């Protein structure tokens, strides 16, 4: 019945998690990296 | 322009021509929505009209009507019901035989008209409503008229008022000036149903003309 | 895809003969359709143009005012009816495919010709004629007396060989752009009035004749035709 | 007396409100809607002529001021043509209102084709080329005679005059408030038998504004045209007094009719006014 | 059983937030990035011919093509940089949800409430863009679908299932499934690996597509979830449902990260995108406007407002040229 749903909650929560601070970072490192690249930050 | 940029224009031009004629051709069909419930509110309509989605098209009269099943669609009707915003009407049927019948058959979902008439895209849309199963109406009637469908009736027996109660309950739901809704008695063996659509099809657009008009 | 010629022969000069194409195997109302001659001896030359829906019709200088170029998309048939024959109209006839969007590849097929005996524009030359040469690599160049890069960014010289007995086969389109059933050996380059085709690891069955043909505006002006034998 | 005071007074509010509303008319519908329906190409192609009607009323006020003709015989061709012209404009643009009403009521099925813009198009270009003929006819047949010692101008080339007045009567007058009753009353009867104005406490009402609306239109043509034609016509089957003076009060009235044509297709209109 | 697996999987739940919870904050977190403050994107092209609805468009690798499916029948391919209709491909359903460009350019994908996904071959020869490979096999209706490659394509539908079909013998060899209400939208990671997935039942599932299973789930939200978008790091997401919000939520916190909100939009959200950068998230609403937020700042950096309908599909060119919205309105158009 539910004993499937019971093994993928607890498949899903037995993984590796890392701070908010990272990737935090990781998304404004990659918005840093690329903000010369996005010309809406002509062909037509 | 190239030669090529001159061809590639003389294309897209042919191209729009053909989608103008195809839309100047679509634009006389008529697009009308067939909801219901599986005891008989659906089968019965489609034959006499003559996987996901059914279309059934006819021409009446010189008008291009077509039909859309979309009974298989066993989910939610939220996210879906968007797509017929446009519809002409909504041909929804009601079981009549279903008073004492429990699945009960009159209180499907408790607003299985309440949320067809008021889902914030038919709120101008004429709804044609069918009640379903008057000749076992009339053969059935004599057995607990007052019961779990209706417990307020205080009323006669027999067909022509117990039908008559359930048709004005169904549309006491309305709450609406502007959309009608036209009921009809349907029986599964009279040949006289695409007439009861039509006309009302007909009243939708002369509604439609004279909003077109300016004159209401 | 199947282009088939019919009609030619010999005639007598003064005479009128109808070309006529029959076209089987692709959408044929959606394909702009081109006459291209060919001397006995010599390279291709563009006679006429028609385009889909009958619209945009043009016409070689050489011939214009004679000959007159039709179609039945009912029919699936091609037209060419030429007047007054002379004995320059002695030559072997091509009808040729070409689709025009973004793109697209015209002039990608080219049917089986037929022969008729008869008893501002643009220079377009190729400075070499014949080189006898497998296994090795060949360059081979095209002049142009105008800058065929327009300001879109195309380039608008086209690359056709022509085997010995074989109709004419397209290579590439606007300037290194392979086409559909080519092999990736072939490769173009250059830049306005100096084009190159690079051929590397040149296997067999590539003798013929090959020719580099401008789309840029009418008339249809081939080269003279590089010479490739064993 | 006062007539001449009252006359010209009656002019000018004729030629103030018929330019302030065909100019509300005309701004309003290429601000909105896009004229994306073939009632508001019929309004626009009626908003034009009127406006271009209404475009003479210090003419004819300074013809019955002055007397004789103060303008000179190039005004008169033109003014003569333009009128003549956009008079036939305006009368046919209410006539074609009125048939394609009746075709989107009383035949739905069809109006789903005769109904197009681009067919309204059509029909407004027609228009616009029959009236074309009698604008051109005026300028090459008009002139202006001395006949008395007074100047002025009319159709001078036999039964030259009153063929044309005959002519302009059927043309201008018969068919077209044949045309609006007939198209009027067959739309009312066929519209009580309709549900949305149904007999009801709130329906009733509705079909009954839309019927005096109806009654208000063709009222106003008749009473605004028929002196003006019974004017002309028994003139032309000593005329200085109260008789000649009447002549520019029937002419009032006729620019009235012009003067109320947006007034009542365009102002009272539910697709307006938002 | 009966009530022991309950308890259980409530205890495992608790502790999976617990978990989540202890793994928050840590090093509010803005760096006063100076934000770009307001942005004046305008109308280069409008792109007429649809005849109804326009549901959704797909822009082409190249970013000069693009796709566009509406409510008459017909998917038109679209040359953006001169206005030209280079295909218009009839369709046998005219109710379709969703539409894919293949990225290899030589196909076009098609789906709706026929329960097909209809893959149409557009560079082969005869000159005409004709039917092939009819994938079939969902109960539901399709509201998403995104090509992996030439050969392998990915289907969500409204019978809480999504699926990912191999093309060449048009049969679906794998089924995610866990999902309790209908899935709305799709977004493939960019190494094509992973791919997130919104339902109605207020839930985004991140699926692994070689293993089949879902790796983890977020429910942050409070309606139907609409429309879904990766971010380009491939690290993070952000959806939009019925709620009047957006949420963007990172893969590896297994967290909902922002949200952007605001007091006078009580209206959902149909379609999410982000910039090619990712600084820049644009989604649209229901009344009419199209909002573009800062993704790092959460404020409404501007509005987009030239659609006089439901602006329903959004997409960004993968050079991040132009922005191509259409709505309602039957007219689609291009943003610079
Ligand atoms: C719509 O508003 C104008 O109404 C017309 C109606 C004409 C009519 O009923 O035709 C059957 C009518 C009466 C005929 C006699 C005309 C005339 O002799 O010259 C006038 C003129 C000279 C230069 O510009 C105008 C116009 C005139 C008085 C006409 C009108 O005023």
């Amino acid at each position: 019945q539910a004993r499937k749903l019971v093994e993928q909650l607890k498949m899903e929560a037995n993984i590796d998690r890392i701070k908010v601070s990272k990737a935090a970072a990781d998304l404004m490192a990659y918005c840093e990296a690329h903000a010369k690249e996005d010309p809406l930050l002509n062909p037509f | 322009l190239s030669a090529e940029e001159r061809a590639a224009l003389e294309r897209s031009k042919a191209i729009e021509k053909n989608l103008k004629e195809d839309g100047i051709s679509a634009a006389k069909d008529v697009k009308l929505l067939l909801l219901g419930a599986g005891e008989s509110g659906k089968n019965t309509i489609v034959k006499q009209m003559k996987t996901g989605i059914v279309e059934t098209h006819f021409t009446f009269k010189n008008l291009h009507f077509r039909l859309f099943d979309v009974g298989a669609q066993r989910s939610e009707r939220k996210k879906w019901i968007h797509c017929f915003e446009d519809v002409t009407a909504i041909i929804f049927c009601v079981a009549l035989s279903g008073y004492d019948q429990v699945l009960n058959r009159m209180h499907a979902s408790l607003k299985l008209f309440d949320s067809i008439c008021n889902n914030k895209f038919f709120i101008d849309t004429s709804i044609i409503l069918f009640l379903n199963k008057k000749d076992l109406f009339g053969e059935k009637i004599k057995k607990s008229p007052l019961t779990i469908c209706f417990p307020e009736y205080t009323g006669p027996n027999t067909y022509e008022d117990a039908a008559a109660y359930i048709q004005a309950q169904f549309e006491s739901k309305n709450r609406s000036p502007n959309k009608e809704i036209y009921c009809h008695m349907t029986c599964s063996t009279d040949t006289n149903n695409i007439q009861v659509v039509f006309d009302a099809v007909t009243d939708i657009i002369i509604a439609n003309n004279l909003r077109g008009c300016g004159l209401y | 895809v199947q282009l088939v010629e019919s009609g030619g022969g010999l005639v007598q000069p003064g005479g009128s003969r109808k070309l006529s194409c029959s076209a089987s195997g692709f959408a044929f109302s959606s394909f702009g359709m081109h006459w291209v001659r060919q001397a006995p001896e010599k390279g291709l030359e563009w006679v006429a143009y028609i385009s889909s829906g009958s619209g945009t019709i043009y016409y070689a200088d050489t011939v214009k005012g004679r000959f007159t170029i039709s179609r039945d998309d009912p029919k699936n048939t091609l037209f060419l009816q030429m007047t007054s024959l002379r004995s320059e109209d002695t030559a072997m006839y091509y009808c040729v495919r070409s689709i025009y969007y973004y793109g697209s590849s015209p002039f990608d097929f080219w049917g089986q010709g037929t022969t008729l005996t008869v008893s501002s524009d643009i220079v377009m030359t190729q400075a070499t004629s014949s080189v006898p040469v497998p296994g090795e690599s060949v360059s081979i160049s095209c002049r142009s007396s105008k800058s065929l890069l327009h300001s879109n960014g195309n380039t608008y010289l086209y690359w056709f060989l022509q085997r010995p007995g074989q109709s004419p086969q397209l290579l590439i389109y606007r300037m290194s752009n392979l086409a559909s059933g080519v092999p990736d050996r072939f490769s173009g380059s250059g830049s306005g009035t100096a084009f190159t085709l690079t051929i590397s690891r040149l296997e067999a069955e590539d003798v013929g004749v090959y020719y580099c043909m401008q789309h840029l505006e009418y008339p249809l002006t081939f080269g003279a035709g590089t010479k490739l034998e064993l | 007396p006062a007539i001449p005071v009252i006359i010209t007074a009656v002019y000018s509010v004729v030629f103030v409100v018929g330019l302030v509303g065909n100019s509300l008319v005309m701004f309003v519908i290429i601000r909105y809607t896009k004229m994306k329906t073939a009632t508001n190409i019929y309004i626009f192609n009626l908003a034009l002529a009127d406006a271009l009607v209404t475009t003479t009323m210090p003419f004819q006020s300074t013809v019955y001021l002055m007397n004789s003709w103060p303008f000179g015989d190039v005004l008169c061709k033109i003014v003569l043509s333009i009128d003549y012209y956009n008079m036939f404009t305006s009368i046919f643009t209410l006539t074609m209102m009125s048939v394609d009403r009746y075709i989107a009521v009383c035949h739905p099925v069809k109006a789903l084709d005769f109904r197009t813009p681009l067919k309204a198009k059509i029909i407004n270009i027609c228009i616009w080329l029959l009236s074309s003929s009698v604008g051109i006819s005026a300028i090459v047949l008009g002139g202006t005679k001395v006949r008395v010692d007074v100047i002025e101008c009319s159709l001078q080339f036999s039964w030259w005059d009153l063929f044309m007045k005959i002519c302009v009567f059927i043309f201008a007058f018969v068919i077209p408030v044949l045309i609006i009753i007939v198209c009027y009353t067959l739309m009312i009867l066929r519209l009580k038998s309709v549900r949305l104005l149904s007999g009801s406490r709130e329906k009733d009402r509705n079909l009954r504004r839309i019927t005096r609306l109806v009654l208000v239109v063709v009222a106003v043509f008749v009473v605004c045209w028929t002196p003006i034609h019974i004017f002309i016509l028994v003139e032309a089957l000593s005329h200085s007094t109260a008789a000649l003076s009447s002549y520019y009060f029937c002419i009032a009235l006729g620019y009235t009719n012009s003067s109320l044509n947006p007034i009542l297709y365009a102002f009272l209109d539910e697709n307006f006014k938002r | 059983e009966l009530d022991q697996l309950r308890q259980e999987a409530e205890q495992l739940k608790n502790q999976i937030r617990d978990a989540r919870k202890a793994c928050a904050d840590a090093t509010q977190i803005t760096n006063n990035i100076d934000p770009v403050g307001r942005i004046q994107m305008r109308t280069r092209r409008t792109l007429r011919g649809h005849l109804a609805k326009i549901y959704a468009m797909h822009w082409g690798t190249d970013s000069r093509l693009l796709v566009s499916a509406s409510q008459d029948g017909k998917l038109i391919i679209w040359d953006s940089y001169t206005t030209n209709k280079v295909h218009a491909i009839p369709l046998r359903s005219s109710w379709v949800m969703t539409c894919a460009y293949a990225p290899s350019g030589n196909y076009v994908a098609c789906g709706g409430l026929d329960n097909i996904c209809s893959i149409y071959n557009l560079k082969t020869r005869e000159g005409n863009v004709r039917v092939s490979r009819e994938l079939a096999g969902h109960t539901g209706y399709l509201s998403c679908c995104r090509f992996l490659d030439d050969n392998q394509i990915v289907t969500s539908s409204g019978d809480t299932t999504c699926a990912l079909w191999d093309i060449e013998t048009g049969q679906q060899t794998t089924t995610f499934t866990g999902h309790t209400g209908d899935v709305m939208s799709l977004s493939l990671a960019p190494d094509t690996r992973l791919f997130v997935s919104g339902a109605c039942d207020a839930s985004a599932k991140l699926w692994d597509v070689r293993e089949g299973m879902c790796r983890q789930t977020f429910t942050g939200h409070e309606s139907d979830i609409n429309a879904i978008c990766f971010f380009p790091n491939g690290n993070a997401f952000a959806t939009g449902s019925d709620d009047a919000t957006c949420r963007l939520f990172d893969l590896r916190a297994d967290q909902e990260l922002m949200t952007y909100s605001h007091d006078n939009i009580i209206c959902g959200i149909t379609s999410v995108s982000f910039s090619k950068s990712g600084r820049l998230l644009l989604a649209g609403y229901d009344d009419f406007n199209c909002n573009v937020w800062d993704a790092l700042k959460a404020d409404r950096a501007g509005v987009l407002a030239g659609h006089d309908n439901r602006v329903s599909c959004l997409g960004v060119t993968d050079d991040g040229m132009a922005v191509a919205t259409g709505s309602w309105d039957s007219f689609l158009k291009i943003w610079n």
